């Protein structure tokens, strides 16, 4: 009946949604909201504490002469002020990157191939469960060989620890099932037939280091952390000497060879190294999400949990912060994960599709992109034009683009099953929305989009690459915010569509089926939420080291 | 050659050490299964492993080098590369890391070795380790109270001693016997225990080990009393200070 | 007539070539076929036609274990390869009649490239040899089977990888023994960034090439980065023909006096009295029991001392047939000289340090590894300007199986590919040849 | 009298410091340990609660047994455990690490250009005294202009702010006070002569953005967090459009042409963005330490303080976390700031130059460098040889060889008042030690040290600097321990010994003479004793927004 | 002169050295020439201008046919004026690194 986004609207406002006349100025500004008021009064002790002016709503201009909108977290019952989604407000959102930032996928079979052939030893489930067991000793910062060490506390640490996984079930059946992730618990039967597939007899190690280091230190931490922990746990477990030459070997396989980032390092004028948010490509995003493995009957549920993931990810922590800074851009994410606005959009563009060609049905071609993209654009405009509450609360136009062309794009790959063509149907909505309304973004918003249509099927050296190998990195989507975790989206659909079990890299989507992560990748909103409600328990304090 | 300058007993050590022609005083009888046993790579009998094909088995490349270096004969055989690692104690042990280091170059051949300041390691193929091995642990290179050989765990050799003149070890892998005033070793180089024991000798009393120490001390023979040795070293930095800059 | 030194060249086998050799012919900024070899170094592109068509034919493209189910696509690529080549040739070439290379190997398998050197003759660097040979294959794949629009996009992932969202190439079928730019240490250092395993593949494993050719581009780095100009150009031109290029026969009758029952110590005695012989070094002062050396010519003590070691490398190393400890003949070939004499080590101190870290960094859990997987550009070994890593390829040429990270594992494609270009393979003999065609231009 | 450290052993051991001989292996290993025994502890309940095995004192090798020494904090009658100087344990580290990180230095003699001379608006105390009130409630993450903005809540940014400094007195004076540093309050009389005549009429903000964005993110974050806010609050005190062409100025300023990052950006195999510890130059270094401005009449106090706070950072968080991890560094970092040890030696070393040849009185050459390195480096040496309980203290070889030669080094640039002869005397030191003991430090220890002559003196590219200007970046310095935090030492010795303000950037001097910084640089080593004793609270904690 | 050297507003008190640079900028610049070029007479150009201010100099095209890129200008460049007002004025070996640092600024810490 009602759409999907009704119900927040009603929340919202006092008149229906579909009312276009209103009443502001009489609301009492900031005092209408218990979070600004909350934020005031905050201000004043800090200041007086401090001996320095900070928080004051009387500089600048004065906030509340609309109302200050509560948003529903999509998918949920959660309704919040805006403020406890901005990612320093909110715990879960902090922690979702940390849990990123701390993990590299590490091979044992380099590793393995040295002790056999260099050392002459043995390799079995009984030495690798013994190795995992000092290993996880070690890697949270903890002795295996030298007198007089030092350690860190097991407490500040807790969160830090290594699991196995491999696409050998007598092998993973041997070793104690403490260290291992088990695709066959984790994921249905048919991904997980095509998982195991993909990793065969490979053995890969998750390691996750302390968030409270890599909140003191930096992403290009994590690999040379992880490389010094396996490397004393191999010294210890197979009686080398505690420094040959053949402990160089199994410091490169630990650091190059067979190592994967989840982010590679970006170039200098936006210089970080390895494990930050711009070096993430989208398919790897997709398949860091875990809504592929408990959503498989529901396709837009699953490209929908990515786009939340990476529109936070993406424009407010990296974006947000790590490119920019300040107040930064919540409002810009939360389009993308509120008011179930996005979900109505790309439900409506799934049964339009359904019901057309079928799921995966349809040409891979540009007929598809302009029947589909097309539609699916003028069904969202519509309904900003139907509701003046929708657009009200979907206030800024590159929020409005965003939503629109995610929905267009995701529905274009629903129907072709390829990400490239649903890449096209992006563009083609925010060339249309453009011209329909005389407005689209904010002043920079369609550089990509305007560079969009020509560089989706270009080959050229700086040009030419499919979605799912894109990221933030790809030079025209370096900038700017409402695109990315939408990108993200996207790459995940012809896949969610076509019932893959991942879209890009199968090791990195089985790194996160892991229950003994911090923050539950399987329902990104409901994190999202349980944060807004200050209801999130981080990793990473310092409560046990410093007074009460 | 002439190695080390210096007019210190230390400083003829060091020398003695290095020259080939020296004949390193023997001071214990060890078994060949006995050195098998301490470095710990393969059991008495076993055959040795393989990294490679034999040399005569391979078709190496038309290369002079390789026609006038001789291989060792575990080369030869494709032995595995393996080790034996000491920890000299700073209280007069007989040889120390760096004098290990440079007379291990001097003497034999194909050698990979390593100084640190807890440790010393030589690396090579492991038939010829065995060879070599043996001289290390019969010779005046090694003291059982105040050398050991010790492949990890090494901490002890800024220790002080224990109440029998021991140096401390983590793994106790040598134990000083009270009744007859003798050293053995009871586990390997890595701490696993021997199924018997391996008797190392007494230690040398405290005028030899000053006699044959190759350590600078205060209370032995101190390095700033050596002027000469002194001397070489300060001519080294100005020499290397002014060549950085110009020639 | 800079420098008044002359030299005598030989070859690989110790046979004399080219007496009284002014120095400066083997100048890189003077010598033909170094020039050569640099160029050619720039121009030159390995790619592997199977492994495009495999990563095609799976969609696994972009990084280690990546795939995208649903992008298959079958190519005949290997079957047309004859076809495929000459299209991008065309592509490739300035014109007709110009020094473009594009030769088959392995029945299709594999290609070998040179661009013309047009392209780099109005370009600011070495980058346009991958990307242009990259965009010519993956345009001509393209057009050899009709690939739509839809689907080319998956052609150029399988060619250059996950670039540009990673700054590297990814992923790519194609290889070069340079890397990128962005990766150097310091402004010229690009010549230093090339894999001693690369080098050793490239030489076939034949020592005396292995070590020339390194010592030619490390040298020929150090004046690309002004190392080389003004107080220091003699010391490096001494040390590129004593080190690498087995001047006056020094390296070789080293390591023939060395290599029966030799070791490091034994060497250096004979290099000492090698050095005291020609009146490089004398005594100049007797302390108790010991002389103390000195000398009127710095540079060319270091270049004696530098050939020293190289020949305690060949006889160290050779003797296990095992090149780890290369860096342990580094460290204490210098020491024990320095304590055998009273002079300067190699570079005055600079290889000795360089083989501390070297020795730490392929014995320990921090990084590093073996000894092929170093270079002039990685942290550990650019401390030594030019007289460490010539040694090292070497001792790797010289290794009978005893490594993991061997050239055979890391350097296959290059193996195939650049070992064909007799400059590259056989550089002894081109430097030697070029210094005697233009020894009366001096 | 007796020797600094005498004290220090005697707390340690029952023996006196002179005795050669002890008792081991009947100490109960880890039972000892007040510490080992709470990690053990912690270690149960942690895998318990996690279903994985964690902290385990019975893999690998068991500690203890010899004695776990207490460590006096040097300057301190403090007795701590080594753990507790882990910086992953002591929140005084991790907070002095993140007060550098979060601050830019960023001037404003361009912006004010640009306000007089392309929008024709009038600069004062008073229009500056405005913007300094608007950008204290803009930088910890608040809005100025727009409606419907979302804010981070002042509580958890209330370390982020802004203040100003200048060398003209008269101009300060008019600035409100609570927004400026003032140097007259802060330097002695002569120090701050010195500081104002570098500056003069300059002005220049010292931002401090949130230490919990800091943690979420990297150091390339702060001059862009700061620039942003910058650029609003000038929008709103200014009163330009709020987005036109002169606004670009403003961030080009901001975040280029005026700005001053703590540290410089790193090449590609230790990719890194700006203000992350590798680059930061050791002049840099000395210039954030305090001790400077308070402890001017005692060198020997300054440039210890300056190497532990070196020491700390380099070591143990920089080379032990960021670029390996694990266990990591703490005791190749205490030996240079426990135990009295170093200070003994650096104080002999100060007293000979002083009776010599007077401070800062010694022809600078090589005559000089050989006189005072080699006395300096046999009487360290000595004291090992003397008292057995300091050779076990410091047992490890690169422990002594970095205590001896910073002394040595130290005591030479004392004497010359030049920071390279200093230099040449620490790499002198380092090879008289390695021939006495035949031996030095770790088998990697020297890289540097053996290039360390020849490199001191030259002039080539990527050799030839003076000490203040390299850093961790410098290539030969770029992998190891127990160096870096003593060229700090070294770099600020001649400087103290001269009575010199500052040692490379007076800007950065003034910066960190600031009491709202949370972790207090005058005493750098108190504070590593106050957060051993876990008495240290830092910023950044999330307990507000996170379950009670 | 004033030891400002490394970076915006950074100075290293106590190392001045008063060089009158510009004063002897004709056989400072001759003297860089001789290092910069190959040969006598090849295309190196060194021009004062400015009455001896600043300096045009085109390092010769023979060391870029032997390059992999193009920084062989700044650092030859460089090094031949470090060394030609070390040898100008007899700077000491204790003191060139300033020079050093004058010309190239805090390279290769950044
Ligand atoms: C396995 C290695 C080789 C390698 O790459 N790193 C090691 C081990 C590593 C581990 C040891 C942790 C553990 O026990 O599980 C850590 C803590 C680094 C990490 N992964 O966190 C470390 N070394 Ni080590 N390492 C140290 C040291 C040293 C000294 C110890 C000599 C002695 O007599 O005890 C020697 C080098 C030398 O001889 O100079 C040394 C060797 C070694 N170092 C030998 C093991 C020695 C042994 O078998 O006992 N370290 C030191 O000299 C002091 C500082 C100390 C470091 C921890 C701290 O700073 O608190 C630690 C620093
Ligand atoms: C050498 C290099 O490692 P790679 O050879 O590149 O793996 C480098 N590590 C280090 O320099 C480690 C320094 C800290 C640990 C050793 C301290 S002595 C790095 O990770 O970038
Ligand atoms: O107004 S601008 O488009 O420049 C910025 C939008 S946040
Ligand atoms: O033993 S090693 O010198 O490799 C490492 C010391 S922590
Ligand atoms: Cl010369
Ligand atoms: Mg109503
Ligand atoms: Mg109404
Ligand atoms: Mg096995
Ligand atoms: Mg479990
Ligand atoms: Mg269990
Ligand atoms: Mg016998
Ligand atoms: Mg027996
Ligand atoms: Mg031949
Ligand atoms: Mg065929
Ligand atoms: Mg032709
Ligand atoms: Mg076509
Ligand atoms: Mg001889
Ligand atoms: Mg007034
Ligand atoms: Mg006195
Ligand atoms: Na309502
Ligand atoms: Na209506
Ligand atoms: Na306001
Ligand atoms: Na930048
Ligand atoms: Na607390
Ligand atoms: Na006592
Ligand atoms: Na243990
Ligand atoms: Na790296
Ligand atoms: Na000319
Ligand atoms: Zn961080």
């Amino acid at each position: 009946a009602d759409k999907l986004f009704i119900n927040a609207l009603k929340k919202k406002f006092e008149e229906s949604p579909e009312e276009k006349k209103t009443t502001f100025y009489t609301l009492g500004g900031w005092k209408q909201s218990e979070r600004k008021t909350e934020f005031v009064n905050a201000g004043k002790e800090v200041a007086a504490k401090r001996g320095i002016p900070q928080y004051n709503p009387d500089i600048g201009t004065p906030l509340g002469q609309r109302v200050l909108m509560p948003y529903q977290v999509s998918t949920t019952d959660t309704y919040v002020e805006g403020d406890d989604l901005h990612f320093v407000n909110n715990a879960a959102m902090q922690q979702m990157w940390d849990d990123i930032r701390r993990t590299v996928i590490v091979g044992l079979n380099h590793a393995h191939a040295v002790i056999e052939k260099r050392l002459g030893k043995e390799v079995t489930p009984e030495t690798i469960t013994h190795y995992l067991e000092t290993v996880n000793h070690a890697m949270p910062g903890a002795a295996v060989v030298q007198e007089h060490m030092v350690e860190t506390h097991p407490a500040l640490v807790a969160d830090s620890y290594v699991k196995v996984f491999t696409g050998n079930d007598e092998i993973a059946d041997e070793i104690d099932p403490a260290f291992v992730i088990d695709i066959n618990k984790q994921f249905p039967e048919d991904q997980a037939e095509t998982l195991k597939a993909e990793v065969g007899d490979g053995i890969w190690q998750v390691v996750r280091i302390p968030t409270i280091v890599s909140r003191t230190c930096d992403g290009a931490t994590t690999s040379r952390w992880s490389a010094m922990q396996i490397g004393m746990s191999m010294i210890s477990a197979y009686k080398q000497a505690a420094g040959e030459a053949a402990t160089g070997d199994f410091a490169y396989a630990a650091k190059h060879a067979e190592v994967i980032h989840m982010g590679t390092y970006l170039p200098v004028r936006r210089a970080r190294g390895e494990n930050e948010p711009g070096g993430v490509p989208f398919g790897y995003l997709a398949d860091i999400c875990q809504s592929s493995r408990v959503n498989y009957e529901d396709p837009v549920r699953v490209s929908l949990d990515v786009v939340a993931t990476g529109a936070m990810l993406y424009d407010q922590i990296w974006l947000g912060s790590y490119m920019s800074g300040g107040v930064g851009f919540t409002q810009y994410a939360t389009a993308a994960y509120t008011d179930n606005i996005l979900d109505d959009f790309t439900y409506f563009g799934k049964e339009y599709v359904e019901d057309k060609y079928g799921l995966c049905e349809a040409p891979n071609n540009m007929d598809t992109v302009l029947d589909v993209a097309t539609e699916v654009t003028f069904y969202g405009l519509e309904q900003y034009e139907e509701y003046p509450a929708l657009l009200e609360d979907q206030f800024g136009g590159s929020q409005r683009a965003a939503v629109v062309a995610a929905a267009a794009g995701c529905s274009t790959a629903f129907a072709t099953g390829n990400a490239q063509t649903g890449l096209s149907g992006w563009y083609l909505s925010m060339y249309l929305h453009k011209e329909q309304h005389s407005r689209l973004g904010f002043y920079g918003y369609d550089l990509q989009d305007q560079c969009g249509a020509s560089n989706v099927f270009s080959i050229r050296g700086d040009e030419g690459l499919p979605l799912e190998l894109r990221g933030p990195n790809y030079p025209n989507y370096a900038m700017n915010v409402g695109h990315q975790g939408e990108y993200a989206g996207i790459s995940q659909a012809p896949h969610a569509a076509r019932g893959d079990a991942f879209v890009f890299n199968p090791l990195v989507k089985i790194a996160f089926a892991d229950d003994n992560l911090v923050f539950d990748f399987t329902n990104v909103r409901g994190e999202f939420a349980k944060g807004a409600l200050r209801e999130f328990e981080p990793a990473g304090e310092r409560a046990l080291i410093t007074p009460a | 050659a002439q190695y080390y300058p210096g007019t210190t007993k230390v400083a003829q050590n060091r020398r003695n050490f290095c020259n080939p022609e020296y004949e390193l005083e023997k001071l214990r009888e060890i078994s060949d299964e006995d050195v098998v046993k301490i470095l710990g790579h393969r059991a008495p009998g076993e055959e040795y492993p393989s990294v490679h094909p034999p040399l005569e088995e391979m078709d190496e490349p038309e290369d002079a080098i390789r026609e006038m270096v001789e291989p060792i004969d575990g080369a030869k055989a494709g032995d595995r590369v393996r080790y034996i690692q000491f920890t000299d104690s700073m209280y007069f042990a007989p040889a120390q890391p760096y004098v290990r280091s440079r007379a291990y170059l001097c003497r034999y051949r194909g050698a990979d070795a390593g100084t640190l300041s807890g440790r010393q390691i030589i690396e090579t193929r492991e038939r010829d380790l065995e060879k070599i091995s043996k001289e290390l642990l019969e010779t005046e290179f090694f003291d059982p109270a105040r050398s050991g050989v010790r492949g990890k765990s090494v901490h002890g050799h800024s220790l002080r001693l224990d109440e029998d003149g021991m140096m401390f070890d983590m793994l106790r892998r040598q134990i000083y016997n009270k009744d007859t005033g003798r050293v053995e070793m009871v586990k390997n180089q890595i701490g696993d225990e021997l199924d018997e024991p391996v008797d190392l000798g007494e230690p040398l009393d405290e005028e030899t080990l000053m006699e044959k120490t190759t350590i600078y001390r205060v209370d032995g023979e101190a390095y700033r009393d050596d002027v000469e040795a002194v001397e070489i070293m300060q001519r080294i930095h100005v020499l290397r200070s002014q060549g950085g800059f110009n020639l | 007539a800079k420098f008044e030194d002359k030299v005598d060249l030989y070859d690989d086998r110790g046979n004399l070539v080219e007496e009284q050799v002014p120095l400066e012919a083997l100048s890189p900024l003077r010598n033909p076929a170094i020039k050569s070899i640099v160029q050619g170094i720039k121009r030159t592109v390995a790619v592997n036609l199977e492994g495009i068509e495999n990563a095609l034919k799976t969609a696994k493209v972009g990084g280690p274990a990546c795939k995208i189910m649903g992008r298959e696509l079958d190519l005949d690529i290997v079957g047309n390869a004859e076809s495929i080549a000459a299209a991008a040739k065309e592509m490739i070439q300035v014109t007709e009649d110009d020094d473009t290379n594009v030769e088959l190997l392995g029945g299709g398998k594999r290609a070998l490239v040179q661009v013309p050197s047009a392209r780099f003759d109005v370009a600011a660097e070495y980058s346009a040899a991958p990307l242009v040979t990259a965009t010519a294959f993956v345009q001509a794949i393209i057009n050899e089977f009709d690939v739509s629009m839809y689907d080319a996009n998956m052609v150029k992932a399988a060619v250059l990888g996950r670039y540009p969202q990673s700054v590297e190439y990814m992923g790519a079928n194609i290889a070069t023994m340079l890397d990128i730019p962005q990766k150097l240490e310091g402004p010229g250092y690009a010549l230093r960034n090339i894999m001693v395993n690369h080098v050793v593949a490239a030489t076939l494993k034949n020592t005396l090439q292995a070590a020339a050719l390194s010592t030619i581009l490390e040298q020929t780095a150090m004046f690309e980065m002004g190392d080389a100009v003004g107080a220091f150009e003699r010391m490096h031109l001494l040390g590129l023909a004593y080190q690498g290029m087995n001047a006056d026969n020094l390296v070789f009758d080293l390591v023939k006096a060395n290599g029966k029952e030799g070791t490091v110590g034994s060497v250096i005695a004979d290099l000492v009295e090698r050095a005291l012989e020609d009146g490089v070094i004398k005594v100049e002062k007797e302390l108790t029991d010991y002389k103390v050396y000195g000398t009127d010519d710095l540079a060319m003590w270091n270049a004696y001392a530098a050939a020293g070691l190289m020949a305690a490398t060949m006889v160290n190393q050779g003797a296990a047939r095992a090149a780890q400890g290369v860096s342990s003949t580094l460290l204490y070939y210098n020491d024990l000289i320095e304590f055998e004499t009273g002079l300067p080590s190699v570079d005055f101190g600079k290889v000795e340090g360089t083989a501390v870290g070297f020795s730490f960094f392929s014995h320990s859990i921090y990084g590093g590894g073996g000894p092929g997987i170093f270079n002039g550009n990685h942290i550990v070994t650019r401390h030594s300007k030019g007289f460490a890593i010539p040694c090292v390829a070497a001792a790797m040429a010289l290794d009978a199986g005893t490594q993991m990270f061997s050239p055979e594992a890391t350097s296959g494609l290059i193996k195939e590919v650049f070992s064909q270009v007799d400059e590259f393979r056989e550089p002894l003999k081109y430097v030697v040849e070029a210094a005697a065609e233009i020894k009366n231009e001096i």
